[PDB]
RNA sequence: AGGACCGAACCGACUAAUGUUGAAAAAUUAGCGGAUGACUUGUGGCUGGGGGUGAAAGGCCAAUCAAACCGGGAGAUAGCU
RNA sequence: ACACAGGUGGUCAGGUAGAGAAUACCAAGGCGCUUGAGAGAACUCGGGUGAAGGAACUAGGCAAAAUGGUGCCGUAACUUC
RNA sequence: AAUUCCUUGUCGGGUAAGUUCCGACCUGCACGAAUGGCGUAAUGAUGGCCAGGCUGUCUCCACCCGAGACUCAGUGAAAU
RNA sequence: CGAUGUCGGCUCAUCACAUCCUGGGGCUGAAGUAGGUCCCAAGGGUAUGGCUGUUCGCCAUUUAAAGUGGUACGCGAGCUGGGUUUAGAACGUCGUGAGACAGUUCGGUCCCUAUCUGCCGUGGGCGCUGGAGAACUGAGGGGGGCUGCUCCUAGUACGAGAGGACCGGAGUGGACGCAUCACUGGUGUUCGGGUUGUCAUGCCAAUGGCACUGCCCGGUAGCUAAAUGCGGAAGAGAUAAGUGCUGAAAGCAUCUAAGCACGAAACUUGCCCCGAGAUGAGUUCUCCCUGACCCUUUAAGGGUCCUGAAGGAACGUUGAAGACGACGACGUUGAUAGGCCGGGUGUGUAAGCGCAGCGAUGCGUUGAGCUAACCGGUACUAAUGAACCGUGAGGCUUAACCU
């Protein structure tokens, strides 16, 4: 239930070796606006394949 | 001899004429075509590979198409071999259809089993639970004991704990061909195959005696 | 399940007539005795009906000479050779088995009749 | 599916009226008797003057049971209460003379025909 | 192990989860389009439509059955006057999921669920 | 009438499960006993350390009790670690 | 020690059903318990149901299940009546 | 026997089978008369045994509903 | 002794063979059946209950059999806590007494979120020498091996009779394991209905909330077992004990020294599964990439421009796949999910209206209405055009061909 001996540092970066962040990977430009979003997503400006949506 | 590919279509029942009820797998084999042919001259062994069903144009990619187009054959679903039996002759192309059991009275049906994921002890090794009550402390389902003590003071491998059952390929054998149907392209196995409906089967010959 | 569908239908008998739950059913089953092929006779309440299309059973509870019976009966086996409807019954449910619990007086299902 | 300590009626006039399950015969660590399965049982309730006494031990054949019989067709037949007829304990064949309620085609055997000579159902 | 069961929990109770899609779905017919979460979208599309189908056809009946579900009387209004021979050719996809990013509370991927019409 | 009966508040604490680096340095949940009495409770007062108090358990006396706590003798003494 | 599932005396006490200050649902009034979103594995906790059997479990019917109200009929041994 | 070592004494009852239980015997290792003897109606969250009912206790587990467990975002310990 | 928890029960094993069963065999004071005894054999199998805290034991009833041991008298960071052995109390006895007795009796807190090894599962990286998509051979590893009874042979062989076979074959069980959901069922708080109390929707009617899903009655799919299918084998090889054949040393005899044949559930295969990290990194088929130009401490060296393939990954709709990764399907030239349409199934004849009745209610329209995960269809909704990763012919030596 806890350690006999204290892990290292190497033991304690070989563990994080697989935290790592995966990037975006590229976000997509928008039809119409051209500008940048999330694929599958709405624009900033509330855009979605080249057509006008919620526009609050 | 070789066997064909097949897919689980459900079951049913066939009521005999003297009243039997009969719990059959159907199975629809189509026309099972092979796409290469093995040599000893070059592989080492004598085996056919087939393949069956159909694929999207869109969907198969240009290595899989070009084993198909050199074969001369539709693209299918899949890929199999059939290890051959020192005296069967077959060419790439030729067409296999269900009729090939018209005499075989008995196969064995091999299936990749359904997928319960992981599973503990009692439905996966079949132990006994401990007791429900006078006294048990939060261990009902739990496995016990895994080993002895100083001596060996490890587990020793293949100890039965639980990880994940099912999704394997099984092989049921020696299961009664019911019908052999070559106008629907359909195998009447009697009993219970491998896998949920609509998997890939593989029905050969019974190997047993 | 075209397939299943179609083949399923190619075993289903035609003339199965028409009951529901209430119904005192006569059905006459084929019983073989060594070499001859007797057809005996069991008359009951039906209290349950299972509809599968060929997989369609009935349950037809008989009070027989002593303690009660329950036969399951695939409708659609060549085992089962006639249903006929003895007398209508007037039940609100689909499944009778309260019945388990009453004999007698208290077991008694009113007639139909429409 | 009758198992040991199963409090099962009895079929025939023997003399019991209720008796108990104490092993199942036919094998080792066999669970259930059933059909036509032979048992051994004890006696726990008699008629004053039956040929069988209270606390007695012998074998008895399963005639109805509640979880009931299947049919090769897929039918069952469910009875409501298990019962037994009390057969002799060294040499078979059973102790009474009439057998009370129906049986079933299953105790179609070489033996059991006696219990099937009478027995007015099935 | 769950084979072919369909219908999120959303770790919640049964009458919770039916209280909550009855709100929910007051407040799509209400408004038109709602932000919610993704999952909550997707399970809202399977009580909401049924609703329009409903109101596809007026009788005392559909309206009393459509206000024991959704339980409230100017959804019903709406339901059976507007949103009813509004979609009336539409067969099925009476509203679209528009997936809008994440929340800053708690990270949960939102959606905005909206009626398929509003043109206005 | 009743150290009467059933049963809430109220007082308690018989069983089980949880909890056991707790939500809690003794509880929670489900059942459980008493419930007009030798009851229970509020506010104040009195009894003090070989002393109190005790329907008695070596129990209780500020989460401490086969002799409280604080300060001092005091850096007790320790053929032992 | 905590924005702690504990402890803390008195006073007011609506509706319907109910013997009732129990209990259920409500009014006045007050709250949703200061981490959320998913998924729907084993296993743990709190629960629901269960074929046939029905204490075979076990140290032991522990736990669970069962019983459960009002009126009337009826009620044994033994007894300090 | 809350007392008995030998001892699961012996006989009887209950049980298919009873080191426990009830009745009896008496060879009381090592009861016994206010450190009370023997009875004793009622009472007991008292000890032991039996039976009816009842049941997932169990045969032998199965499924389901919820809270964790698992993944994501935020905060972020501990024994060693 | 700056702590190595000690009986018994449960769960879970695992090895030995001095073998309980099954298998082979020699001797028998072995007629047969059943035995006794000894050799070989560890594949698999090897009870349920009463009593007791008990291991043990006795008893009851089974069974082919209910093996004997080791594993901290296996197993308390897996469970229990009945016994022993804390603190309370009492009996018998001992002591004047405090107390004491492995004498008895009643009551009596069992913590731990796993770092490392091990083990069960499941992935990421890199390697395998251009990259990629598949199919494979198979080194090696694991699973599986139990067995009763009935019938025939044959009431033959044997025996005076009673009784009663070897060898061989057929059937059908028990226990165990794998799969599955067609059947029989369980569940089915997501479907339908009945019903009690109360609250609300103005009210009647109808509904909804809450009361364990309020209590119930049924029940789809899925999951499931008590359900239903299948399995353990035949055969081959090398043998153990054992039995021999020919045959000397030893002109006989002799199974062994040369040579040869049998011989068992053990051994190697046959059957099922994993399996190229098998660094010894294998094979086969297919697919893709056929540009220029500088610099130097001229190397399988570095850089710039142009190109970006096969394919993968991401994203999305998701799945009888799933803890998460993974795996599978589909992304508009599209049935992947939802909705919709038709069917099925389940419940059981809705609401409204009409009629009968004083009324509760009943009847007609009406097997009505509503129907979850099912089945068959349907682009209505959502699966976006793209971007991202991956390159540009793949080293050296030697050999055989370049027909």
């Amino acid at each position: 239930a806890v350690q006999q001996n204290k892990p290292t540092r190497s033991k304690r970066g070989m563990r994080r070796s697989h935290d790592a962040l995966t990037a975006v990977t590229s976000l997509s430009v928008d039809k119409t606006s051209g500008e940048k979003h999330l694929r599958h997503h709405i624009t900033a400006d509330g855009y979605y394949r080249g057509r006008k949506v919620i526009a609050k | 001899m070789i066997g064909l590919v097949g897919k689980k279509v459900g079951m049913t029942r066939i009521f005999t004429e003297d009243g039997v009820s009969i719990p059959v797998t159907v199975i629809e084999v189509e026309a099972n075509r092979v796409t290469q042919v093995k040599d000893l001259a070059n592989d080492g062994y004598r085996a056919i590979q087939v393949t069956t069903g159909a694929k999207k144009a869109n969907r198969v990619t240009k290595p899989e198409a070009g084993h198909f187009a050199k074969a001369g054959v539709e693209a299918g679903r899949g890929l199999w071999e059939f290890r051959l039996a020192e005296g069967e002759e077959f060419t790439v192309g030729q067409s296999i259809s269900v009729e090939l059991f018209a005499d075989v009275k008995k196969v064995d049906v091999t299936g990749t089993s359904k997928g319960k994921g992981f599973a503990g002890t009692v439905k996966r090794w079949n132990f006994r639970t401990q007791d429900a009550t006078h006294g048990n402390s939060l261990s009902h389902r739990v496995p016990g004991s895994i080993g002895q003590n100083q001596t060996p003071g490890k587990v020793f491998k293949g100890k039965k704990m639980a990880g994940q059952m099912g999704n394997e390929r099984v092989t049921v054998q020696s299961l009664d061909v019911v019908r052999v149907d070559a106008e629907r392209n359909l195998l009447l196995v009697k009993g219970a195959v491998p896998g949920a409906t609509g998997s890939d089967l593989i029905v050969k010959p019974a190997v047993k005696a | 399940s075209n397939i299943i569908k179609q083949l399923e239908q190619e075993q289903m008998k035609q003339d199965v007539p028409s009951f529901r739950p209430g119904d005192t059913v006569e059905v006459k089953v084929w019983v073989v005795e060594g070499s001859k092929k007797r057809l005996q006779a069991f008359e009951g309440v039906v209290i349950a009906i299972r509809n599968r299309g060929l997989h369609s059973a009935f349950t037809v509870r008989k009070i027989s000479n002593g303690e009660g019976v329950e036969r399951v009966f695939q409708t659609h086996s060549p085992v089962v050779d006639s249903i006929s409807v003895k007398r209508r019954g007037a039940v609100r449910k689909a499944k009778l088995y309260y019945l388990r619990e009453r004999t007698g007086k208290a077991a008694r299902i009113k007639e139909r009749l429409n | 599916m009758i198992q040991e300590q199963t409090m099962l009626n009895v079929a025939d006039n023997s003399g019991a009226r209720r008796v108990m399950c104490i092993k199942v015969l036919g094998g080792s660590h066999r669970r259930y008797a059933g059909v036509g399965d032979i048992i051994k049982i004890t006696i726990k309730e008699a008629i004053p003057r039956g040929k069988v006494k209270k606390g007695d031990v012998l074998k008895a054949v399963v005639v109805r049971t509640k979880k009931g019989v299947r049919r090769p067709d897929g039918s069952v037949i469910r009875f409501d209460g298990n019962a037994c007829v009390l057969l002799n304990n060294n040499s078979e064949q059973p102790i009474g003379t009439r057998i009370f309620g129906p049986v079933t085609r299953e105790l179609r055997s070489e033996k059991f025909m006696k219990i099937i000579s009478l027995a007015p159902e099935v | 192990m769950r084979h072919r069961k369909s219908g999120r929990q959303l770790n919640r109770n049964s009458s919770h989860r039916q209280a909550m899609f009855r709100n929910m779905a007051g407040s799509l017919v209400r408004h038109e389009i709602i932000k919610t979460t993704l999952p909550k979208a997707k399970e809202l599309r399977r009580v909401v439509e049924p609703l329009i189908t409903l109101a596809k056809t007026d009788s005392v009946a559909n309206r009393r059955l459509a206000f024991a579900r959704t339980r409230d009387n100017e959804i019903v209004a709406k339901l059976f006057n507007e949103l009813g021979p509004r979609f009336a050719s539409r067969a099925g996809g009476y509203t679209r999921i528009l997936k809008c990013g994440f929340r800053a509370g708690d990270n949960a991927p939102m959606a905005y669920i909206e009626l398929v019409d509003r043109s206005e």
